[PDB]
C-alpha cells in the first residue's frame, strides 16, 4: 500500500505501509528513505498530529492518502 | 501586497505552512542577532518591544513560562514527545537554551500575535514558513531560521 507524504518545502515521499503499522513504524520507515530522524517529524493527517501508540487505521489513513510532514524547528 | 497574496494550508490548530520561494532581501530587512543560544528569544525581543535591549529576552522567556503554564497540555508539538509540562519547563528556562516553533506556537497564543517562522537557504532563499495563529503576515511577527540552527528577525519593507 503506496502512501504519499508531503514535506515543508512542498517534497513528497512514496511510501510502502501496511494499515497495521505504527506510527512509530512510519515514521522509521521515513527515517529509512529520506535521512530524517523520527524525533524530528511532526506526522499530520486530518487536522490533527499523529501520535507514536496509534495504527494508521485509528486515524482512518487507508490508499493514496496524503499526510503532512512537519520538521519540529529549533534553534 | 506579495507577501499577503501567498495562500496558508491549515494544518493543524491554527498551525498554516506555505512553500514558495523567493529572496528574503526583497521583501524584508534582516536585523542579526547574536549566536547565544537566546537567538530565538532576541528575534521576538526585537520585533515585540520598542527598543530591545540584550536583557530582554528574558521577558519573552516570562510569557513563554506564563504561557506553558496553561497552554503546553494542548499543544500538538508537545504532544509528540512524552514530556511532561514541568519536564519541558526546567530545561527551556535554562540559559542559553534553543527554541523554535513550540515557544513560537504557545506565544503567540498568549501575547496574542501570530508569529511566522521562515525557513532559508544557504541562498538566503525562503523555501518555506510556518505561521502561528490567523494573522495576516505584516501585522505578524517574522523570524528567519538561518542554518538550521539560528534565529532572525525580519521587517517587512
Amino acid at each position: 500500500m503506496q502512501i504519499f507524504v508531503k514535506t515543508l518545502t512542498g517534497k513528497t515521499i512514496t511510501l510502502e505501509v501496511e494499515p497495521s503499522d505504527t506510527i512509530e513504524n512510519v515514521k522509521a520507515k521515513i527515517q529509512d528513505k529520506e535521512g530524517i530522524p523520527p524525533d524530528q517529524q511532526r506526522l499530520i493527517f486530518a487536522g490533527k498530529q499523529l501520535e507514536d501508540g496509534r495504527t494508521l487505521s485509528d486515524y482512518n489513513i487507508q490508499k493514496e492518502s496524503t499526510l503532512h510532514l512537519v520538521l519540529r524547528l529549533r534553534g | 501586497d506579495f507577501l499577503d497574496s501567498l495562500i496558508w494550508e491549515r494544518v493543524v490548530d491554527e498551525q498554516y505552512i506555505t512553500n514558495p520561494t523567493f529572496c528574503v532581501s526583497d521583501y524584508f530587512e534582516v536585523i542579526r542577532q547574536p549566536g547565544d543560544g537566546n537567538c530565538f528569544y532576541h528575534s521576538i525581543a526585537e520585533l515585540f518591544f520598542d527598543v530591545k535591549t540584550p536583557s530582554s529576552f528574558r521577558k519573552v522567556k516570562e510569557h513563554l513560562q506564563l504561557a506553558a503554564e496553561v497552554y503546553y497540555d494542548t499543544e500538538p508539538e508537545a504532544v509528540g514527545t512524552g514530556i511532561s509540562k514541568d519536564e519541558y519547563i526546567k530545561v527551556a528556562m535554562k540559559d542559553n537554551e534553543w527554541g523554535g516553533s513550540l515557544e513560537a506556537s504557545m506565544l503567540s497564543k498568549h501575547l496574542q500575535t501570530t508569529i511566522i517562522l521562515w525557513v532559508v537557504n544557504s541562498t538566503e532563499q525562503v523555501t518555506a514558513a510556518i505561521k502561528f495563529g490567523p494573522g495576516r503576515v505584516s501585522t505578524a511577527l517574522n523570524l528567519m531560521h538561518v542554518g538550521r540552527t539560528h534565529f532572525d528577525a525580519l521587517r517587512i519593507i
